């Protein structure tokens, strides 16, 4: 597959389909969905990363929409970033 | 009243793989 | 309307690598699957349109670059693109 040539989990196909989807004239060349997919898995990590310590912290084992708020209402460019 | 339009976590079930 | 695609699958595989013990409810799972439709179909779309309006034939990482810098606040933008020419450096090679 080309995403584990990429070192990511994050599906380089689809990415490649989906910018093929905003202008089916214009070709897409193959580092632009690379380079995506590795932009979203790092901000995925990132949320999880967050979210998962407040889990942690509040002595649980799983990730709830609570813990979800916590981590990006306090995180001043991801509460900018996603509201 | 939380049980009836609250977040309720017994019934926010586990995401599952498989 | 529009329909999203599912990412679950891939962000419980991110959430393992981060958070091996940590499991995720089927409701955080959904608020994840739509920042995650929410922030590609934002930088797509600055990529797709930058394309456009520069008179450029292809979409290539530096639409992307330059979309994500433009969308993305502050050190997640250095840090995002940090990942990004990391993913090409190992894909080209």
């Amino acid at each position: 597959t080309r995403s584990s040539r990429a070192g990511l989990q994050f599906p380089v196909g689809r990415v490649h389909r989906l910018l093929r989807k905003g202008n089916y004239s214009e070709r897409v060349g193959a580092g632009a969905p690379v380079y995506l997919a590795a932009v979203l898995e790092y901000l995925t990590a990132e949320i999880l990363e967050l979210a998962g310590n407040a889990a942690r912290d509040n002595k649980k084992t799983r990730i709830i929409p609570r813990h979800l708020q916590l981590a990006i209402r306090n995180d001043e460019e991801l509460n900018k970033l996603l509201g | 009243d939380e049980d009836e339009d609250g977040y309720i976590e017994e019934e926010d079930e586990d995401f599952q793989p498989e | 309307r529009s329909r999203k695609e599912s990412y679950s699958i891939y962000v419980y595989k991110v959430l393992k690598q981060v958070h091996p013990d940590t499991g995720i409810s089927s409701k955080a799972m959904g608020i994840m699957n739509s920042f995650v439709n929410d922030i590609f179909e934002r930088i797509a779309g600055e990529a797709s349109r930058l394309a456009h309006y520069n008179k450029r034939s292809t979409i290539t990482s530096r639409e992307i670059q330059t979309a994500v810098r433009l969308l993305l606040p502050g050190e997640l933008a250095k840090h995002a693109v940090s990942e990004g020419t990391k993913a090409v450096t190992k894909y080209t090679s």
